[PDB]
RNA sequence: UUUACUUUGAAAAAAUUAGAGUGUUCAAAGCAGGCGGCUCGAAUAUAUUAGCAUGGAAUAAUAGAAUAGGACGU
RNA sequence: UCUGGUUGAUCCUGCCAGUUCAUAUGCUUGUCUCAAAGAUUAAGCCAUGCAUGUCUAAGUAUAAGCAAUUUAUACAGUGAAACUGCGAAUGGCUCAUUAAAUCAGUUAUCGUUUAUUUGAUAGUUCCUUUACUACAUGGUAUAACUGUGGUAAUUCUAGAGCUAAUACAUGCUAAUCUCGACCCUUUGGAAGAGAUGUAUUUAUUAGAAAUGUCUUCGGACUCUUUGAUGAUUCAUAAUAACUUUUCGAAUCGCAUGGCCUUGUGCUGGCGAUGGUUCAUUCAAAUUUCUGCCCUAUCAACUUUCGAUGGUAGGAUAGUGGCCUACCAUGGUUUCAACGGGUAACGGGGAAUAAGGGUUCGAUUCCGGAGAGGGAGCCUGAGAAACGGCUACCACAUCCAAGGAAGGCAGCAGGCGCGCAAAUUACCCAAUCCUAAUUCAGGGAGGUAGUGACAAUAAAUAACGAUACAGGGCCCA
């Protein structure tokens, strides 16, 4: 349950940031201040590809 | 946790105390002291659940704040003070002296002793070492540091400590044929004579013990306490003499 | 929290409740001993099943086996004390021969009927629940109470009972007061 | 932000571990004290338990030992000449343990002259390299203390095989 | 010879499980002490694997300067 | 799993029909004992109240407090406020994350910190300005309090005046032991020659044929001289320096005994609190070996930005690539590495079963983790704390628009729907915990209330008399 859908993903954006970072390092093989400071669709285009090739033919 | 615990559930309490499971949610947690938590009897358990002089913890506190209870000759006012093996508990108003010894069941027995025997205790030598300024000392099983010990005293031996002065009167070497008392394991409370000490370097030493009925059993050396020569213990023994 | 308290079920439903032989047996038992429902029969059958299974397991063991001796002697002593097992049949083989009626005959209702304090098992049940029966010095209001051999000769009418030497109940003295008036 | 936990590292197989828990105070580290030669500046650090460490932020003196002569003298540190871990510590004149430094030879020379009456003769004989250094005015020393831990910059004078080794490395 | 394997012994919290005693009025439960020395009383047990100590003659691996050799030169 | 059919009658293979637990829900619901209370994978959001404080004779009272008194002469009974000290790191809740991680059993610290408890432990005589406080030092100082004030507003606070300590910061006061010539021969005297704490950092050092003579018949004559572990550069000791450098009682109650050369002389009892180091106890951090569900239509992975190891340093309480610099090119893997899924906290345990197995375990005990989400810290023996603080994300309350204040997965109690379910109850009496403390505090905990959770026992009737009639029941 590392990346399962959460009830309110917006309320825990900080947690979601870690998960994306964990995915990146885990899946990398497949791809290959101070607070405590005083001062702070495809079918249609494919179907279109069939007409124009037919019309050009 | 973020620091030391301060409570104890009744189910998590040492079994040998014989606490009722429905009496409450908590058991008396022994305070830091001469004996370890699991190997100790707090004064509340002794005064209320064994002797019945107090009907509840508040009366135990009332008894203790009158300064009626002495442990090894010194007044203790702490309700969960951890009394333990070989401790002498004195109640002057009742003219009573007790020594904490397990019975064959493995539980501390209510063992009454005389005023002459109340004057000393036995300590197993846990450590012999030089302190600062080159003064030797012995550490016993109850946490007593005793300086200038006899040079013959070694680890696993027993010393006889006079309570009034806290000095060694005599000692017994750990050797075959000595009378020993089992203070741990499933043979806790049994008495016998040492037959052989099986030694294993880097491991746990083992001791074979023969009882008066000629039954033999094996125990770790950590659970063995020398109490005298065979047929002549240094302390009065409870009923049964550690048989079975 | 505080430690759990143990509990258990004292009965179990039979394998096939709808067998005609079972229904007829239950009819005869409940009628002869004045039982309220089938659950009392199930309770007794559950106890007897536990006892006989224990005796079977002990008999499987070798004679002179320490466990066999210890537990078989305990079971035999308990069955003899409760009166189900006779003094002349102190063996596990006769423990396997026991039946539900042996336990039902030891109920206080049956004993109160048999000793002659009641005219039927139902009168006995009514007498027990109405606090008229004492076993020794103790009033027992439980019909399923199991009478021991020693307790058998101490069943009597209670000192507080109108049948035991006390004053009459409300009905008798109400009638007497109205008759006097 | 410094932690010494081993959970953030990869497993010995190479696996990426997941976060077990949030960082604990009992596994922390602190900023290094890059001790440098100058007027004494030391600040205490409250460490685990009530114990305290001393941070030498700056130091220019130390108790250095002549082991052959069995003596110790307090001396000024001139500078760092060699460091076996990192040359930038020599470039910036940062004092740590094992750094090779140059120390003023004056107190040792005075002790030698007082004790042997020489600038008896057999006992006064010392190594040629050490005497050449005494002629130079500075002695090569190795720091034996941890300045960022104890606040002290103690050390000893290089002699024998160690001195030959470090003379080669220089 | 060593290992595997197997025997025994420690170890494996308590509660829970099984078992013993006990007229909670019965029961589900809870519970450890009685009489004036009595040879009276939970006697207790339970856990596949891993580690520890230990007795083994088979079985399966593993080992041997096991039943070896003795002719020449300047 | 059994039972009845498919034949004129059997056997085998097929077909047909009937054969607890979990969730939701319907009706009924008198008595005794007992006991529980999750769930939208929503670890979603929360109005209000409470859940952590604490004082003995024994740290600090001229409260302009109260009350006493033989009516007060430094104080003295009792004592708000405030300082000081301790606790608030336990408990309670929840199961989000987490798949050799947690956890279970079994190891190690010869690898480290540890408030507190228990036991031990510290005469350093002298050393020039003696120009000398120890019959006892300072403000290098303040709170409460008095008084003058700002703000719409908060457990907000400013300026000014006071005054204490177990706060803070300073700083002192004729010893003991070795030999011992000489006498004297012991209960000996002593001319004299010598010696002298801890703590911190480093270097160095130690730590391995007297088989006789005499004698009083006893005894004396010369020599010995560290310990421990399987194992150490261990314990301990010694030398030389070193240190923004420690400690080595300027504290408190009760009481008024003993010596005299009679002085408010000297001495002296039972306690409290502190203090150096060691040991112990309560702990903590790390740590050795073995053991996890599904997935190979995941076969190579890790190493550029530490991956495996070496040397050195830094940091840590301390080992260690924990981090840094320089070096090697290693480490894991068909005995399944790595990656993916998990309606994955682990276990003790629960259910079922004849046995093997299989499922369940948020849930009374133990261990781990978290406090809406990431990150970082102060204090402290102990916290990466959340009923502590600071930022950012998301929500959200008050405002006079300038600002100010937030964290129920604690106990009650709400929202999350428009469709639904325990009391915003009483108490610290028991159990135990905390404190300076027998006494104060505790939604921890207990008491009672409230949907038939799971369980135990068990009422709703029993016994008679009389009258009338001839049919009642069982199989097929
Ligand atoms: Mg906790
Ligand atoms: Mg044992
Ligand atoms: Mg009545
Ligand atoms: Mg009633
Ligand atoms: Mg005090
Ligand atoms: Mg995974
Ligand atoms: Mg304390
Ligand atoms: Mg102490
Ligand atoms: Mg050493
Ligand atoms: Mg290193
Ligand atoms: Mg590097
Ligand atoms: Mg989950
Ligand atoms: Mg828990
Ligand atoms: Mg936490
Ligand atoms: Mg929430
Ligand atoms: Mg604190
Ligand atoms: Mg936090
Ligand atoms: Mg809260
Ligand atoms: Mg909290
Ligand atoms: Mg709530
Ligand atoms: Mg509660």
């Amino acid at each position: 349950g590392t990346y399962r859908k959460r009830f309110n993903e917006k309320a825990r954006s900080g947690h979601m940031a870690k998960l994306k970072e964990l995915k990146r390092i885990r899946n990398k093989q497949f791809t290959r201040p101070n607070a405590n400071a005083e001062i702070l669709s495809r079918l249609k285009k494919k179907r279109l590809d069939k007409f124009i090739e037919h019309q050009l033919k | 946790a973020r620091g030391p615990k301060k409570h104890l559930k009744r189910l998590a309490a040492p079994h040998h105390w014989l606490l009722d499971k429905l009496s409450g949610c908590y058991a008396p947690r022994p305070s830091a002291g001469p004996h370890k938590l699991r190997e100790s009897l707090p004064l509340i358990v002794f005064l209320r659940n064994r002797l019945k002089y107090a009907l509840n913890g508040r009366e135990v506190k009332a008894i203790l704040m009158q300064r009626h209870v002495k442990v090894d000759g010194k007044v203790r006012t702490d309700t969960t003070y951890p009394a333990g093996f070989m401790d002498v508990i004195t109640l002057d108003a009742t003219n009573e002296n007790f020594r904490l010894v397990y019975d064959v069941k493995g539980r501390f027995a209510v063992h009454r002793i005389t005023d002459e025997e109340a004057s000393y205790k036995l300590g197993k030598v846990k450590k012999v070492q030089l302190g600062k300024k080159g003064v030797p000392y012995v550490v016993t099983h109850d946490g007593r540091t005793i300086r200038y010990p006899d040079p013959n005293i070694k680890v696993n031996d027993t010393v006889k400590i006079d309570l009034a002065s806290g000095k060694i009167t005599d000692f017994i070497k750990f050797d075959a044929g000595k009378l020993v008392y089992v203070t741990g394991g499933r043979n806790l409370g049994r008495i016998g004579t040492i037959v052989h000490k099986e030694r294993h370097d880097g491991g746990f030493d083992l001791v074979h013990i023969k009882d008066s009925l000629d039954n033999t059993f094996v125990t770790r050396l950590n659970n063995v306490f020398v109490i005298g020569e065979q047929g002549k213990p240094y302390i009065s023994l409870p009923k049964g003499k550690g048989i079975k | 929290p505080r430690a759990p308290r143990t509990y258990s079920k004292t009965y179990s439903t039979p394998k096939r409740p709808y067998e005609s032989s079972r229904l007829d047996a239950e009819l005869k038992l409940a009628g002869e001993f004045g039982l309220k429902n089938k659950k009392e029969i199930y309770r007794i059958s559950f106890q007897l099943s536990k006892i006989r299974r224990a005796a079977r397991d002990l008999l499987t063991r070798d004679e002179k086996d320490p466990k066999r001796l210890f537990e078989g002697n305990a079971l035999i002593r308990r069955l003899v004390r409760v009166g189900v097992l006779s003094e002349d049949k102190k063996k596990l083989d006769y423990v396997l021969a026991l039946k539900v009626e042996d336990f039902l005959e030891r109920r206080l209702q049956t004993q109160v009927y048999k000793l002659g304090l009641a005219k039927s098992v139902h009168h006995a049940r009514v007498l027990i629940t109405q606090r008229h029966i004492a076993v020794g010095k103790q009033i027992v209001n439980i019909p399923s109470f199991m009478v021991r051999l020693d307790s058998e000769k101490h069943i009597d009418f209670a000192p507080t009972s109108p049948f035991g030497g006390a004053r009459p109940g409300r009905v008798a003295r109400r009638n007497a007061a109205r008759k006097a008036e | 932000g410094i932690s010494r936990d081993s959970r953030h590292k990869r497993s010995a197989t190479g696996a990426k571990r997941a976060q077990f828990r949030k960082k604990r105070k009992f596994e922390l580290g602190r900023q290094p004290a890059n001790t440098k030669i100058g007027a004494k500046r030391i600040h205490s650090v409250r460490t685990r338990g009530g114990n305290k460490k001393y941070r030498a932020l700056r130091i220019e003196t130390g108790n250095f030992s002549w082991a052959s002569e069995g003596i110790s003298k307090k001396t000024r540190i001139a500078g760092v000449v060699y460091h076996p871990s990192n040359n930038e510590l020599v470039r910036t004149n940062t004092l740590t343990k094992a750094a090779i430094v140059q120390i003023d030879a004056t107190p040792f020379r005075q002790w030698f002259e007082a004790h042997y009456g020489q600038t008896r003769a057999a006992s006064a004989k010392i190594e040629s390299s050490v005497e050449s250094q005494f002629s130079a005015g500075r002695l090569y020393a190795c720091i034996s203390s941890r300045p960022g831990q104890s606040g002290r910059c103690d050390g000893y004078i290089l002699e024998g095989e160690e001195l030959a080794f470090y003379l080669r490395r220089l």
